[PDB]
């Protein structure tokens, strides 16, 4: 094991969102919020 | 008029967003904009009048800016990008009519929607439901490769139509997750409770990345093979009221214009496979497409007649994420009984 000093971490632990964009036309193919991966 | 379509799929997807979240705040929210649109763009090649107008207002679009033929030209160009396979990277889409057997339908109606809409079309006998019911989730459940097998559940046996559109999207992630570094982790559903979930990560990388400090929220992109990616918005805890007061096409904008290839010393995403089912009829409704729900309704531009309402839009999607990338599918069907 190492110790690193890191500028940034990204934690997805809390609930988030996924939005999928089409460049050309803005179309959103999909979108979610997740507030519970297990459910 | 490209700019004003935008306009209105924007708004459309992020305006049915809010009306999911208010009927079931908290819950996850797993759906697909444009599976919805198509099948209700589909729908409006049959409808007039007040029916019509409805419908594609209801899809946010402005008829003084935007004429019908360059709404169902957007669909058909975007369409046709919808059906490949290269790269590790599929994108599948249809459209079908499941017509009751016997019954005959315009001929415009179904030039058109071959023409714009790529759509198949299925005699169906009605009757006998369990067997409708089967054709149309297998229908489903093949473009879906599987993902997809209950979208109907419930069919009268005075249907006089069913309008189904699926999308499949699965792709490889551009760095894939290597699953020695998934651990068991806690996910916060709140302050009150957390729940143990297979956290994956990824170790001193570089992506595209934003911290929006008024927002209170961190912005990432997460690429595909393929040349595919998806947004994902990390609000801070109890922040997630605050992103979806501010989602808007402008919002939306500004997060990708802002967006810096960023080293990150560490990124965790969960792995999991998740899936929402949706009576839409309520939505569309507060949407404002409410004639073609009634004996109102005028879908004469399908069998030359005003015998035909819809009774029930339903919707399923489904999101899976895993080390090696993500599949996403999503169906949408409008049923159609006799008036």
């Amino acid at each position: 094991i190492t110790a690193v000093e890191t500028r940034t971490i990204v934690r997805f632990n809390r609930p988030f969102l996924m939005i999928i964009v089409d460049h050309f036309t803005w179309s959103i193919f999909f979108m979610s919020k997740v507030t519970n991966p297990k459910q | 008029v490209d700019r004003g379509l935008a306009s209105a799929n924007v708004d459309f997807a992020f305006s049915l967003y809010k009306q999911l979240v208010l009927k079931a705040p908290d819950k996850n929210v797993i759906f697909s904009p444009l599976s919805i649109s198509t099948a209700l763009a589909f729908l409006s090649l049959g409808a007039h009048n007040t029916t019509l107008t409805e419908i594609l207002k209801g899809l946010k679009f402005n008829l003084t800016e935007t004429s019908e033929a360059e709404i169902h030209q957007s669909f058909q160009h975007l369409l046709r990008t919808l059906n490949q396979s290269s790269d590790e990277l599929q994108l599948s889409m249809g459209n079908a009519m499941f017509v009751k057997e016997q019954l005959s339908l315009l001929d415009r109606f179904t030039e058109d929607a071959k023409r714009l809409y790529g759509s198949e079309a299925f005699a169906t006998d009605f009757q006998d439901s369990a067997a409708a019911k089967k054709l149309i989730n297998d229908y489903v459940k093949n473009g879906t490769r599987g993902k997809i097998t209950d979208l109907i559940k419930d069919l009268d046996s005075q249907t006089m139509m069913v309008l189904v559109n699926y999308i499949f999207f699965k792709a490889k992630f551009e760095m894939p997750f290597d699953p020695q570094d998934t651990h068991q982790s806690r996910f916060y559903l709140s302050k009150k409770k957390y729940v143990m979930v297979p956290m994956m990560s990824l170790h001193h990388l570089t992506i595209p990345y934003f911290r929006d400090e008024e927002l209170s929220c961190t912005v990432v992109q997460l690429n595909y093979t393929g040349n595919a990616s998806a947004l994902f918005i990390l609000p801070d805890q109890d922040k997630m009221e605050e992103v979806e007061a501010m989602l808007s096409q402008e919002t939306l904008s500004r997060f990708f214009d802002s967006l810096e290839f960023r080293e990150i010393g560490e990124l965790y995403l969960p792995k999991f496979s998740i899936s929402r089912d949706y009576n839409l009829n309520d939505i569309l409704l507060q949407l404002g497409i409410e004639e073609a729900f009634t004996s109102k309704a005028d879908l004469s531009g399908i069998t030359g007649a005003r015998n035909l309402a819809v009774s029930q839009v339903v919707h399923k999607a489904v999101l899976d994420v895993f080390e090696e990338g993500t599949e996403r599918s999503a169906a949408t069907a409008l049923k159609g009984p006799r008036q």
